[PDB]
């Protein structure tokens, strides 16, 4: 929803995620997108656990 | 500084995983944030990283804590007053880590008392060492003098109070150094006769 | 107990220390640094040139 | 090329001054006052640096 509202289109490859779209992103939805998977990979340590 | 990068990114995200832990630990503020400078090196260097030199050694628990831990160690010994470090040989090496640290009688005994023999501690000449550890706090595995590679045990407070039974005699040998009248003040005479 | 628990979930967690240098983010910022480098690189071979 | 050879050995780090480096000591033997030099056994063989 965040990358719609910035207008980039996420492409998901697994584990690792990534923005297509015209130029580089935003600093802010790079932070986004970080936080997002370093919080999804939490999820898949607390997934081991 | 791509390997500057393997390091800073790999910090940005433990200070997360982290931060529960010391919400939830706050008196293990030091190995927590050495494993995660251990982990930064790790990622940095690409240095191996040991599972068992990096992992928590439980020395003793608790279970009530009623009747107190009462250790009562009759053969007064080095190595099971303070603890052994018991070493693991790979190809000829001896190497030691955290998790081949193991108990003795003090390190079971905090909180609670720990009941020696005075002959005992006579006998085998370790009054001197356990004056130093009721002192100084300094308690530490013995290291059997062939393995060179040892470990820097640091000085560990000492919470629980000792109790020495013996024969008067067994303490003619010992009131006469005066750190024993310094540390030992209670005198629990049992009197020989009855009326 | 806990404490063990968690320092065994942290030790596997060097699984997805290593992924995260493979992450979009970590990619981008990789490539932006080579590409730094190589312009100087590239400056320093035109006045070679 | 060893590298062991060749790092510095921090030995301690430098004081504002106030408080100064107070060490006691109580336990005087030589190993704790002058320094440790520990070794490695590879095959039988002892080694320092």
């Amino acid at each position: 929803r965040e990358a719609q509202e910035a207008g980039f289109a996420l492409s998901t490859n697994g584990e690792r995620l990534e923005l297509t779209g015209p130029g580089p992103v935003p600093a802010e939805l790079s932070a986004r997108l970080e936080e997002v998977t370093l919080g999804s990979l939490a999820a898949s340590a607390e997934l081991e656990v | 500084a791509l390997r500057r990068l393997r390091r800073d990114w790999a910090l940005h995200y433990l200070n997360n995983r982290f931060e529960p832990l010391f919400q939830r630990f706050p008196q293990a503020r030091a190995y927590l944030e050495a494993l995660r400078a251990r982990l930064a090196r790790y990622a940095e260097t690409g240095e191996p990283l040991d599972p068992a030199q990096w992992r928590p050694n439980l020395l003793t628990s608790s279970s009530s804590g009623t009747p107190p831990p009462i250790v009562y160690e009759p053969y007064a010994t080095a190595p099971r007053l303070f603890g052994r470090l018991d070493y693991l040989v790979d190809r000829g090496v001896w190497s030691t880590n955290v998790s081949l640290i193991r108990p003795g009688a003090v390190h079971r005994a905090q909180g609670g008392y720990l009941i020696l023999d005075a002959l005992s501690l006579k006998r085998e000449g370790t009054w001197e060492a356990f004056k130093r550890a009721l002192r100084n706090g300094q308690v530490e595995p013995v290291t059997e003098p062939q393995a060179p590679a040892g470990l820097e045990v640091e000085p560990f407070p000492i919470q629980m109070q000792v109790i020495l039974v013996g024969t008067p005699e067994a303490f003619e040998g010992l009131e006469e150094d005066p750190a024993f009248s310094e540390l030992f003040r209670i005198r629990a005479e049992f009197s020989p006769t009855l009326p | 107990i806990h404490l063990a628990e968690a320092v065994e979930g942290l030790l596997l967690e060097v699984n997805r220390l290593d992924e995260l240098f493979r992450q979009g983010s970590f990619l981008r910022e990789k490539t932006q640094l080579e590409a730094r480098f190589k312009e100087a690189r590239e400056q320093q071979l035109e006045a070679l040139r």
